[PDB]
């Protein structure tokens, strides 16, 4: 019953440039002169995608920027170079004997020049304060890094409880990340306030990013 | 050319045996070994078993020897699967996949049928309209937004235009809390294009039947 022990488990690299990920089973995975070792692309929402068979066979309809090597136990996935849709968590499979054993996975993220969020407030709905529920909510758009600090401020005073976070996947054109921010509250508590912020602490600036709105206006 | 036919989601009872299906085409289903994958959600992958249609002779991982049982019907080319006794261990995508001919790789795949094991209730979801702040545009965009509130199970699709508006769009990940989804998704277009063009979200939760589109007003 064989381990396969996957490094690293997530790998930043730039475009253009080389990946590689490996593998180590716990026993040999070859039978007469083949290595039973195969790769695997996973994209979010998809199946695992097959990159490379038997070690080293470029799957069809799969670009030659992939390649694998290796034989016994230890084994080498290659993508050379980068380009912006290899986002993905990436699996090793062996094939030599059952239970059929998977790789923990590596993640790719891609490297790519520092840019600034677009921040975007949202008072709630007309419809949603018929609920007496209400939401805020903030988008930060297209940034990177991924590191990103929000901060929700009531009538000029910061609050904690009551928010909850939301992150996209790494965009697979443009490398960037987003997130949406919301602060529900009761319709009640809503309406005993009349300014609302969301600010945004990023890499790209040493001043936050303040959007904001007073009720009513 | 081969197709593996797996239905995209199932609501189960905690306890309750469900039945997951794998149809088959584009090939003959008698001569492939067929195996099944579960994957836990943001997890890695397991192998639970495999099945030779033209005989029915099976392979379990030891892992899922009284949780598993695999069938095939060889007239309708449909593989099964039965979770006995389910529980929210239970809950996952499960895959299924069939090797290449003359080969031990897995090469074709289904989209996995996404299992909820769970008691709760299944919910409809609201859609509120986010439109922009008060006061003039300043900058070349506009961003605009649709927030989907306290649904109950997954999935929920979400479009924007009947889908004709598909760039510069975020739909983000659901969150759970108690037992209710919350999604919300936003679009940014050219500050010249509305509100002279219409901005619509339309929005699907299958499990309750509902199909809204909203209209983002000023």
């Amino acid at each position: 019953d064989i381990v396969l022990t996957q490094s690293p488990a997530s790998l930043t690299v730039s475009l253009g440039q080389r990946a590689t990920i490996s593998c180590r089973a716990s026993k040999s995975v070859d039978s007469y002169g083949n290595s039973f070792m195969e790769w695997y692309q996973q994209k979010p929402g998809q199946p695992p995608k097959l990159l490379i068979y038997r070690a080293s066979n470029l799957e069809s309809g799969i670009p030659a920027r992939f390649s694998g090597s290796g034989s016994r136990t230890d084994f080498t996935l290659t993508i050379n170079p980068v380009e912006a849709d290899d986002v993905a968590t990436y699996y090793c499979q062996q094939s030599n004997e059952d239970p059929y054993t998977f790789g923990g996975g590596t993640k790719l993220e891609i490297k790519r020049a520092d840019a600034a969020p677009t921040v975007s407030i949202f008072p709630p709905s007309s419809e949603q304060l018929t609920s007496g529920g209400a939401s805020v909510v903030c988008f930060l758009n297209n940034f990177y890094p991924k590191d990103i600090n929000v901060k929700w401020k009531i009538d000029g005073s910061e609050r904690q409880n009551g928010v909850l976070n939301s992150w996209t996947d790494q965009d697979s054109k443009d490398s960037t990340y987003s997130m949406s921010s919301t602060l529900t509250l009761t319709k009640d508590e809503y309406e005993r306030h009349n300014s609302y912020t969301c600010e945004a602490t990023h890499k790209t600036s040493t001043s936050p990013i303040v959007k904001s709105f007073n009720r009513n206006e | 050319q081969v197709q593996l036919q797996q239905p995209g989601a199932d609501l189960v009872r905690p306890g309750v045996s469900v039945k997951l299906s794998c149809k088959a085409s584009g090939y003959t289903f008698t001569s492939y070994w067929m195996n099944w994958v579960k994957q836990r959600p943001g997890q890695g992958l397991e192998w639970i078993g495999m099945i030779h249609p033209s005989d029915s002779e099976t392979r379990l991982s030891q892992k899922f020897k009284d949780k598993a049982t695999l069938t095939v019907d060889k007239s309708s080319s449909t593989a099964y699967m039965q979770l006995s006794s389910p529980t929210s261990e239970d809950s996952a995508v499960y895959y299924c996949a069939r090797l290449k001919p003359g080969g031990t790789w897995f090469a074709y795949w289904g989209q996995g049928t996404l299992v909820t094991v769970s008691a709760a209730k299944t919910t409809a979801p609201s859609v509120y309209p986010l439109a922009p702040v008060c006061g003039d545009t300043t900058g070349s965009s506009v961003t605009l937004g649709c927030l989907v509130k306290g649904y109950f199970p997954e999935p929920v699709t979400l479009t924007w235009n009947s889908g004709s508006l598909s760039s510069g769009v975020h739909t983000f990940p659901a969150v759970l809390q108690s037992d209710l989804y919350t999604l919300s998704s936003s679009v940014t277009v050219t500050s010249s294009t509305w509100p002279s063009q219409s901005i619509t979200c339309n929005v699907a939760h299958p499990a309750s039947s509902t199909k809204v589109d909203k209209k983002i007003e000023p």
